[PDB]
């Protein structure tokens, strides 16, 4: 039974992105007229604005939550080359305003907390830099560790949501730059032990077109890995690590699924709690749902209208 | 046995055998009180990290052991750290505490670092740049890093024209502008012996054309500013 729910945002300006925590009950949405809010979830479905208060003067990008095990941590990235991590106090206080960057930092995104907390932020220099945090009751300190050079003006970052040790820490990156004839903007980078230091394993050379959005999907204790690429189609790749050292394990990438039926430039792609259905935006204004069926033969299962109807 | 040749001998030989043990804490403590320099410690510490950047399982047990007989400032969560990392920031909280004349200790560590070869990381990199970028130059030099040399060079002449001057320690009424003419000859130099890669030719002659760019906007700020004072 697909609803549908009209709550009065109460915001004067164009909201831009929301981003709901690990639980499902609290969520953020920045908005236009440099304002984050938090909206709480009471018994009864019915959301309530908890916090509201100003941050940036440069245009808000991305918002992310961090795991709840660390605390009630926000992450706020903008125009204005700074990203600052809030924290209530029991209203949200600024801790830190990771400020290294010298290009409009883009993309913000919490590691796995398997590996602690290590933001890291992609600006359009070209520069990912990842940062970590020595003491989580001291939100103040960050501390840079790990600055990884693509050459190419970065749009989105992507953590390997695998748990596995086996798998070495992966960062993919993307790169929106419209070059005419420079292919391969997509680049997967893995963490060599030995050297202490990320080095690029992958680079998909077949995504010659601007890349707008990338995301892992979980691996669900499987050998292989899928990454979903957001270019002018939603494409589906799958990376096999070869046999087994010193270097980076070499990969067998395949495309599995190539969609323009969009027909326009595809936006965002996100997976579900479980990554079996991926969804899509587009110019059209429309959400199509991807879903694999037994026979691995991914089709569209919905598709939304402008008014907030469904598509029949 | 080495309990038997303390009960008879000095100073210096007590470090030796402290250090080759690895009581590291105890040498630095008995370095101070005579008066003795620090760098015998540090190259240890330094050398005790490289071991375990690149080394087995018990190496890593026996390491978590003996920094326990130390001191680790905090505790730590971190899954990824491991031994390894725990010993990576015992040696860096004692540098900050017992500190003396940076140019040693900071040379020896890098020296030591060295001994196989390294990435260094970017904090590091950045703190060294801020306080001594020659002689960050000229350790690359030593193992001929050159393409990374050629990076800290672009990056300072960058600093010295106002972008990001904070992380090269230049505080530019214009008055600072000592650039390290005899490093640049020296990697010319190197450039020009094998001459095979067309890659390594092509960087250099970028460099080159940004150089001389550099050097005519330098002669019209220095115009200028002549201009200006007289």
């Amino acid at each position: 039974m697909f609803v549908a729910r009209s709550i009065a945002a109460d915001h004067k300006d164009l909201i831009h992105d929301v981003s709901f925590d690990f639980h499902g009950r609290r969520m953020a949405t920045c908005s236009s007229d440099q304002s984050v809010k938090v909206w709480d979830k009471s018994e009864n479905v019915n959301w309530h604005c908890t916090a509201s208060w100003k941050t940036h003067s440069g245009s808000v990008w991305r918002v992310t939550w961090a795991h709840p095990e660390f605390g009630q941590v926000l992450a706020s990235c903008s125009f204005d080359r700074t990203a600052a991590v809030w924290e209530e106090i029991v209203h949200w206080v600024k801790r830190t305003t990771l400020v290294d960057s010298r290009t409009s930092v883009t993309d913000v995104k919490f590691a796995p907390k398997h590996m602690g907390l290590m933001l890291a932020t992609c600006s359009a220099d070209g520069v990912v830099r990842i940062y970590e945090a020595p003491d989580v009751m001291n939100l103040s300190q960050w501390s840079l560790q790990h600055e990884i050079s693509c050459k190419l003006s970065c749009s989105c970052i992507s953590w390997n949501p695998s748990s596995s040790r086996a798998h070495s820490p992966m960062i993919a990156v993307g790169s929106d730059d419209s070059s005419p004839n420079i292919m391969g903007k997509v680049q997967i980078y893995e963490y060599n032990e030995n050297t202490r230091k990320y080095a690029k394993a992958e680079t998909l050379m077949s995504v010659s077109d601007p890349v707008h959005d990338i995301a892992f999907a979980p691996n669900l204790g499987r050998s292989f890995h899928i990454l979903a690429v957001a270019t002018k189609d939603v494409r589906i790749f799958t990376m096999k690590p070869l046999r087994k050292s010193g270097g980076v394990t070499k990969f067998e990438n395949h495309t599995v699924a190539q969609f323009d039926n969009h027909n326009s430039q595809v936006w965002r792609v996100s997976w579900n709690i479980t990554g079996t259905v991926l969804a899509s935006s587009g110019d059209d204004g429309t959400v199509r749902l991807w879903k694999a069926n037994y026979m691995d033969n991914w089709k569209c299962i919905g598709v939304l209208k402008g008014d907030g109807n469904p598509v029949g | 046995s080495t309990a038997a040749i303390a009960g008879s001998s000095a100073a210096e030989e007590m470090v030796a055998l402290l250090v080759q043990a690895g009581l590291f804490d105890t040498a630095i403590s008995l370095c101070q009180t005579f008066k003795l320099a620090l760098t015998s410690v540090f190259e240890g510490l330094a050398c005790k990290c490289i071991r375990l950047q690149q080394g087995g399982e018990a190496a890593q047990a026996e390491a978590w052991e003996w920094l326990a007989a130390n001191q680790l400032a905090t505790v730590i969560t971190t899954k990824e750290s491991s031994a390894t990392d725990e010993a990576w920031r015992l040696m860096i909280s004692y540098l900050d505490k017992y500190e003396a004349k940076n140019t040693l200790y900071h040379h020896c560590i890098i020296n030591k670092l060295l001994s196989h070869g390294v990435p260094l990381p970017n904090w590091l990199i950045n703190r060294y740049k801020a306080m001594d970028a020659a002689e960050l130059l000229r350790l690359y030099l030593k193992y001929d890093l050159l393409e990374e040399a050629a990076e800290l060079v672009l990056e300072y002449v960058d600093a010295l024209l106002g972008k990001g001057h904070q992380y090269f320690g230049i505080q530019a009424t214009s008055q600072l502008v000592w650039f390290p003419y005899s490093a640049i000859d020296h990697l010319r130099q190197a450039l020009g012996e094998n001459e095979s890669n067309q890659h390594n030719q092509a960087i250099l002659s970028k460099l080159q054309r940004k150089m001389d760019e550099y050097f005519q906007k330098l002669k019209k700020a220095t115009d200028d500013y002549k201009k200006l004072v007289q």
